[PDB]
RNA sequence: CUCGA
DNA sequence: CTTGACCTTCCCCTTGCTGGAAGGTTTATAATGGGAGCTGTCACGGATGC
């Protein structure tokens, strides 16, 4: 929904667009047993297929000038373990809900 | 001057400074500016303008949050000006000049003891030894047992058989507070005279948690020693607990 | 009735209009005849001719001009 | 013509032409209403002079009077020819002293095979 | 100075700096700042002999 | 200069050394107390200048302790304990030690 | 938690709060009251400038305790003199007589 | 002064973008002025040339100056300032490309420069902490109640500096007349400066060599274990 | 001392407890961890940064007591007197001081008899004060617009003298009788 | 990456795990705080929340 | 044994046998109270050992690897023909580079007749 | 911010 | 007490450059009005403004 929200964003004068396809969580890149050890952030590192597309200048509504469309990593997100307890520089934490 | 809003690097190679090499920064920077405006000869809409950014610039530092909107660093939070530094909580006032932190002091759980008489108050030795430090290193040059103060040190870091010994002349007819916090009224601070016990925990006699309001349940109480010769008589004949 | 410095500043700059392409041309015309004056009124005073003196006599030990229309 | 330009024709570094000004050997450019120095092929003319005679064997002080032999329209070769031999014979006379260290160290290469031994008799003549 | 150490320091502060304001160091809280014997217990004995001769 | 991780000490006996190995580090299992060294580390002081008396005592005898300082770590007071895990990071391009 | 002396702070020059950081107790107002309602006024001038806050007053008394002279020795506190300081930047002259 | 007022919202237009937070948004404005009012003098409209073409490049190059040269507290030379950003563009890009965080010995790599300057470079940044913040949730402890003084004299080691002059003060009695006073001005023992070896040989007759014989036969008396006993212990 | 004094400061006091003005933004170097000249931290007005040492270290020691060392500037004294040195900026406009100003009253505007939201249109670039009339169609402190002023100048000429910003502010203040 | 890890490590909600329990552990994740972003605070709370 | 004849056995000077120290190529020699320098028959080895390297067969670079290997008991005679040899070739290449700087003033020198006549082809045509 | 009196 | 001989460290100096640091000056299609943050306290005293 975060990304269906804001995507598809076009360009200012109408020109170009970018498209919204699809995410997907890569593998985290160590364990829950070490991230305890060496201090760092247990996370999974995400990835979205994204598809820009160029559309004509003169044509009245033309799409056909090329598709561009790559798959790019922005940040990472903490992973959650077993029971509720994300591992964020080493240091097991816990976020409460809120009633408001 | 530079030494009350300092410049220090800490461990790690960071600097860490005090906000008003801000505020200081933008006085000094648009008052150059406006030195270089005025031998331009700009027109009046970019004067006009620099010298309204000077007058904000100025009472931002004076007193940050009266003008407009107060100033902001980097951590989206208000700078502390020099109004805001002599106010409230946190001035030099409320915190720093009518009440202070003080050297010879201590602080330890409360526990019950009904040996004791009514002037008289426990005391652990690790405590003891740690508050009566410079009395311990007095006599310990006086009756040269250590030729030194370099070498005084070392025999209470081994505590030797001659330490404890001494410290049973250093303490006696020699009294000490006991405050607990919230002092409510006059009786929230005494003078009792110590014995020493063995273990962590300051035993106090049972009659005296009248005028403390203390129970038993963790609670904690402050130790302070008076030094000179004045203060040891105004511990025994104003605030010894035989008296009130 | 505010206080932001940036509405100051912007409903001042506000009061005054944008240019067209034939008025930039005609304010620059304004800064050269402004300095043309400057231009032709200093030729009637002796700083005139010391600045000719300086100026011929640094080439004599002498777009991008030619040195012939230097000389 | 700045000082990028010319290390482009000749091939002097940007701060071996600043060095050549800073020393006595070239001719000094003028300035160009500003911090610039600008050049003429009179520069580069001694410029690829003496990048030319640093090739050959030169040092800078004998080049450093060659130039002012070719700055003059006098250079009566005499000298020239004096310094040019002097210089030939600087050579000899290094080439002599090479070819003797190789003649020295030839004659004590001889031996040592190069096995595991612990003794070299190499190791020894100069201890 | 035993005003502006209670409630509004800035207005106490104006009000007596263009008045010209002298203090006294009378009472026994601007005493407690200055680091002085204050004027009332054991410090009273002392404080007279210091308001006699002058 | 860099900070070093070496057994030698200046102005500290035997009697601390006992525990500490080859390389500087304690070992695993040793019974320690309050104020014993567990990691012996030296720091490079630059040099100052000198009280008279003192700088008398320094021609008197022939000692003359060198730009090295102590600044190891210890144990904190009132704290036995025993020695159960020593873990070691190092950057890269660090030769590590022998322990290491 | 027990501290003689050690570790002050920066720029106020009173010692630290902590007993990770070996700091003493704070003698907060509600105390400085209970000693001024006791009349106690010399161990209140011992507890503001010799023990905490001053210079040139805790290196004497600690040379007088150690040499066996149990002596004050006051001096104004070092927190007063940069109150001084940050009310005269604001253009209040303020000074003593 | 017509031309100036004019495009007046040509700069506040280009300095929407350069609100990086250094500096506040009203300096940017009024460093853009100076350079629009730079840009008036230099423009040809010979050239056939708008103003906005010309004057764009004005107004990027003050506001660009103004904040590698101010906003900064700890104030970074210029040139040094390309060496940060070239290091930061190339990290950008490494991690969309590999999708690891780079360490230095792989972005020396692509950098071609030595480790070590990019090792020297990592350390420069990192502008200063306000000690006035909170170190945890909180609002009343600030990192200003944490920094320990440390140019302080611990009051151990200047209550022995005393008992030490005490003691030199004892000891130099028992020498005599004269190798007492070239053995405190010597070393400057109660002197207001120290003397070298020809400054206290003028004093004495002329001679030289005779105060360096006077020092042996002091520091010979001195060592003799009968006065020096008490200064074994001032030693560690 | 028995007693604290408080009154205002005139510009020759501040001069007067000064040591050198501050010209330059800057705090220390990048490279050496050394204050910069004429900055907020320099050498030359608050004094030394060791004790006993100048900037450059050509002197030392405690031979030279008080002397300044005529490369950098410093004062050989202890650091210990970078606690009670001032220093001061040459505004080069006069401003309002906001204590004096924004506290309630207003303190400036009880002088001049005058409300503060009319003050604040002459602090802020708003609206011009006549600070005196010699044709009395105008008469003390009455503030005209922004475009009455142009009316002004060409009805009377030079007659009248109207400014606006803190120094109009301070030119009345200047231009005032007690004493009447 | 500096929003999300903003969030998770700065906020008021996302604080220290008490874990000298597995009852203390439990507790702790089935709690309903009524503070942070968007609430009340702790000097304008009267009798009647 | 100081620094007074020990420059004079193997050669060198005082200043010289500071700077080999300093340089850190051989033992550092031990001191007695009083700043000075002693010396053994290993220094008298080693100073004699890069001298005669100095003078005929090696430079200051290499000169540091010969003693780094002769005081060593597990030395190897593979780690010593090779270091003299490449540079002998070396010394050779030097030699044909001096040989180039000859005949290309060889045959430059020819031809040029040094007269009272002046604009003489080779000068000018060696500048360009 | 969480906890203790 | 004295004289010359030796030691120490430290600063300057020798070519033919090269590497780096710190500062200043321009660049011509056309670009012409910001945006972040606040709302869930209560009780006064006292300026202030028709
Ligand atoms: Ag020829
Ligand atoms: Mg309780
Ligand atoms: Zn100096």
């Amino acid at each position: 929904a975060a990304f269906r929200s804001v995507f598809p964003i076009q360009s200012y004068s109408g020109n170009s667009e970018l498209q919204y396809v699809s995410y997907r969580l890569g593998e985290p890149v160590f364990d829950v047993q070490e991230c305890q050890i060496r201090g760092v952030t247990y996370s999974a590192p995400l990835r979205v297929k994204l598809r820009l597309v160029i559309y004509e200048r003169e044509a009245p509504e033309g799409t056909v000038k090329d598709i561009k469309e790559q798959e790019v990593y922005m940040g990472e997100i903490p992973l959650m373990t077993d029971n509720g307890t994300f591992v964020i520089n080493g240091t097991e934490r816990v976020i409460v809900s809120q009633l408001h | 001057p530079p030494d009350l809003r300092p410049l220090v690097p800490l461990d790690g190679g960071r600097f860490a400074t005090s906000d008003l090499n801000d505020l200081y920064r933008r006085v000094i920077n648009r008052n150059n500016r406006l030195k270089r405006l005025l031998d331009l000869a700009a027109p009046d809409i970019i004067v006009r303008n620099e010298k309204r950014m000077l007058q904000e610039a100025v009472d931002a530092l004076l007193d940050n949050g009266r003008r407009g909107r107060a100033i902001t660093g980097s951590n989206k939070r208000p700078l502390k000006s020099l109004a805001d530094m002599i106010k409230g909580k946190q001035g030099r006032f409320r915190q720093n000049l009518l009440g202070k932190r003080v050297d010879y002091s201590g602080r330890s759980v409360i526990t019950v003891g009904p040996y004791l008489r009514l002037h008289q108050c426990g005391l652990p030795k690790k405590m003891a030894l740690e508050l009566f430090k410079p009395f311990i290193y007095g006599k310990l040059e006086l009756r040269g047992l250590a030729t030194t103060i370099k070498a005084a040190k070392k025999m209470v870091e081994r505590e030797e058989a001659v330490v404890w010994d001494i410290l049973d002349e250093v303490i006696r007819e020699h009294p000490v507070l006991l405050n607990r916090a919230p002092t409510l009224h006059r009786l929230g601070i005494q003078a009792f005279e110590p014995v020493l016990i063995e273990g962590k925990a300051i035993q106090l006699h049972p009659l005296v948690c009248a005028a403390y309001n203390a129970d038993f349940d963790g609670d904690q109480m402050a130790v302070h020693v008076p030094l000179t010769l004045e203060a040891q008589l105004e511990a025994r004949a104003l605030m010894m607990s035989t008296n009130n | 009735r505010t206080t932001d410095p940036v509405r100051m500043y912007m409903r001042e700059m506000g009061t005054v209009e944008l240019l067209t392409r034939e008025g930039e041309i005609d304010i620059a015309k304004r800064i050269e005849d402004g300095i043309n004056q400057v231009q032709c009124s200093v030729a009637e005073y002796p700083e005139a001719i010391t600045y000719l003196l300086e100026q011929y006599d640094r080439v004599e030990a002498e777009n991008s001009i030619d040195p012939e229309l230097a000389r | 013509m700045n000082i990028s330009d010319v290390a482009k024709i000749t091939g002097l570094t940007s701060k071996a032409i600043r060095f050549y000004e800073e020393k006595g050997l070239v001719t000094p450019p003028m300035r160009s209403e500003n911090g610039y120095r600008t050049y003429t092929q009179q520069h580069l003319n001694e410029l690829t002079l003496l990048r030319q005679a640093r090739q050959v064997g030169f040092n800078l002080e004998e080049s450093g009077e060659l130039v002012n032999l070719f700055n003059d329209p006098q250079r009566h070769s005499a000298d020239v020819k004096r310094r040019t031999l002097e210089k030939v014979a600087e050579i000899e006379r290094h080439i002599e002293e090479l070819q003797s260290m190789r003649d020295q160290l030839l004659a004590l290469a001889n031996a040592c095979p190069g096995d595991d031994s612990a003794d070299c008799p190499i190791i020894e003549n100069l201890s | 100075i035993s005003a502006a150490s209670f409630q509004e320091t800035t207005r106490v502060l104006t009000e007596a700096a263009v008045a010209g304001k002298r203090d006294e160091l009378r009472g026994l809280k601007e005493n407690v700042i200055v680091g002085r014997l204050i004027p009332a217990g054991t410090g009273y004995a002392y404080h007279q002999d210091r308001m006699r001769r002058r | 200069g860099p900070e070093e991780i070496t057994a030698d000490i200046p102005n500290v006996g035997e009697a601390a050394l006992s525990k500490l190995d080859e390389s500087g580090i304690v070992y695993i299992g040793a019974e320690v107390t309050g104020g014993d060294i567990l990691v012996g580390k030296v720091t490079p002081k630059g040099e100052t200048q000198l009280t008279p008396e003192e700088k008398l005592l320094r021609a008197i005898f022939g000692e003359k302790a060198s730009d090295v300082k102590d600044s190891s770590l210890r144990v904190p007071n009132g704290v036995s304990g025993t020695v159960i895990d020593v873990q070691v990071f190092t950057r890269d391009g660090v030769e590590k030690d022998k322990r290491a | 938690h027990a501290r003689s002396t050690g570790s002050y702070s920066l720029v106020t020059q009173q010692p630290l709060g902590g007993k990770a950081q070996f700091g003493g107790q704070r003698f907060g107002e509600m105390e400085v009251w209970a000693l001024e309602a006791y009349g106690a006024a010399y161990t209140l001038q011992e507890m503001l400038t010799v023990k905490s806050d001053d210079v040139n007053g805790r290196t004497k008394m600690y040379k007088n305790i150690v040499d066996g002279n149990h002596q004050m020795e006051p001096g104004m506190p070092e927190s007063f003199n940069v109150l001084l300081k940050e009310i005269r930047s604001l253009g209040i002259n303020i000074e003593l007589e | 002064k017509e031309m100036v007022e004019a495009n007046l919202r040509l700069v506040i237009s280009i300095a929407k973008k350069y609100t990086n937070r250094g500096l506040q948004f009203l300096d940017l404005i009024q460093e853009g002025n100076i350079g629009l009012m730079k840009a008036v003098d230099k423009f040809e409209y010979r050239r056939g040339y708008k103003f906005s073409t010309y004057a764009t490049w004005w107004i990027r190059q003050a506001i660009t100056r103004s904040i590698a040269d101010q906003a900064r507290t700890i104030r970074i030379p210029v040139h040094m300032i390309e060496t940060i950003n070239k290091l930061n563009r190339i990290s950008r890009q490494m991690l969309q490309e590999m999708g690891r965080e780079p360490t230095p010995e792989e972005l020396a790599e692509r950098m071609l420069m030595p480790e070590d300057k990019i090792r020297k470079v990592l350390k420069i940044a990192k502008e200063p902490i306000s000690m006035e913040t909170p170190i945890g949730d909180d609002e009343d402890s600030h990192l200003g109640d944490f920094i320990e003084d440390t140019t302080l004299e611990l009051p151990l080691d200047s209550a022995t500096t005393e008992s030490l002059r005490a003691a030199t003060h004892d000891v130099l009695a028992g020498l005599t007349a004269r190798e007492a006073k070239v053995l405190r001005m010597r070393f400057g023992i109660d002197m207001n400066t120290d003397y070298t070896l020809e400054e206290v040989g003028k004093q004495f007759d002329v001679t030289r060599e005779r105060i360096r014989q006077i020092e042996a036969k002091a520091l010979r008396k001195l060592r003799h274990p009968s006065r020096s006993e008490v200064l074994r212990s001032f030693l560690d | 001392f028995d007693a604290i004094k408080i009154a205002l400061a005139s510009p020759d006091m501040i001069r007067s407890w000064s040591f050198g003005e501050v010209k330059k933004p800057e705090t220390i170097n990048y490279r050496t961890f050394k204050p910069e000249r004429d900055g907020l931290f320099c050498a030359r007005i608050f004094g030394p940064v060791k004790d006993y040492e100048c900037l450059c270290g050509k002197y030392k020691r405690l031979k030279h007591r008080g002397v300044i060392c005529e490369k950098c500037g410093v004062e050989v004294t202890q650091t210990k007197v970078r606690r009670e040195r001032m220093g001061h900026i040459e505004l080069a406009s006069p401003t309002a001081h906001i204590w004096f100003l924004k506290s309630l009253p207003s303190r400036i505007g009880l002088l001049l008899d005058m409300p503060l939201r009319d003050i604040e249109r002459v602090l802020y670039f708003e609206s011009y004060v006549v600070i005196e009339g010699g044709m009395t169609n105008l008469e003390r402190q009455q503030i005209l617009t922004e475009e009455q002023y142009l009316d002004a100048l060409e009805e009377f000429g030079d007659e009248f003298d109207a400014k606006m910003g803190a120094e109009a502010i301070q030119a009345l203040l200047k231009s005032m009788d007690l004493e009447q | 990456s500096a929003a999300v890890k903003e969030f998770f490590g700065s906020s008021q909600l996302s604080q220290f795990m008490d874990q000298n329990n597995p009852l203390s552990e439990i507790t702790h994740k089935r709690r309903i705080s009524a503070l942070g972003p968007g609430g009340l605070t702790r000097e304008r709370a009267g009798f009647e929340v």
